[PDB]
């Protein structure tokens, strides 16, 4: 039963952070990011943002 | 093509020096960096031209027109 | 353009007497903006220079 209860609850990806930026709404430093480039080749990555103190998302160019 | 006359950067006449810089490397067996130094081109904006100019003119010239 | 995908065009032209100039008097042929360096990430251009 214990193993079944463990296998029931699923994916829990956990969003590795840093502490440099502040939240756009909460204004605290628990900020987590990602990298990839979306638009054409002439520009760099997107610098995705994800706050964790409240869950906010924003972006930096 | 010939050597340019008058270095684009600086303006000093170059083109007298070409065949001299050749025979500094034919019989004198001299290293070329010292060859340009003894040719007397102490700035390097002038120096790039003699060091990098290629001579296509004779490769043109080995045709037989008229 | 360079050999690194730095394509661009001529804005305007200057003569020497108002081109910037170094102590030995090597007046440059052309000047490009620094901001083309970091976002293009073109290190090898600098190494080549
Ligand atoms: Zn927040
Ligand atoms: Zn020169």
């Amino acid at each position: 039963a214990k193993q079944n209860l463990y296998n029931a609850q699923g994916a829990t990806i956990e969003r590795s952070v840093t502490d440099r930026f502040t939240c756009g709404k909460c204004k605290e430093k628990k900020v987590s990011y990602y990298q990839l480039q979306t638009r054409s080749a002439d520009e760099p990555l997107t610098t995705f943002c994800t706050c964790e103190a409240c869950g906010n998302r924003w972006k930096f160019s | 093509m010939i050597v340019p006359v008058r270095c684009f950067s600086c303006g000093k006449v170059v083109g007298d020096k070409w065949e001299s810089y050749l025979n500094l490397l034919q019989e004198d067996e001299l290293d070329e960096g010292t060859a340009l130094s003894r040719l007397g081109l102490k700035r390097y904006c002038c120096r790039r031209m003699i060091l990098t100019h290629v001579d296509l003119i004779e490769k043109f010239l080995r045709y037989n027109p008229l | 353009a360079s050999r690194h995908g730095q394509k661009g065009t001529i804005g305007i032209t200057y003569r020497r007497e108002d081109m910037p100039f170094t102590a030995e008097g090597i007046v440059p042929d052309l000047i490009i903006n620094p901001h083309a360096i970091p976002s293009r990430m073109t290190v090898a251009h600098l190494i080549e220079c």
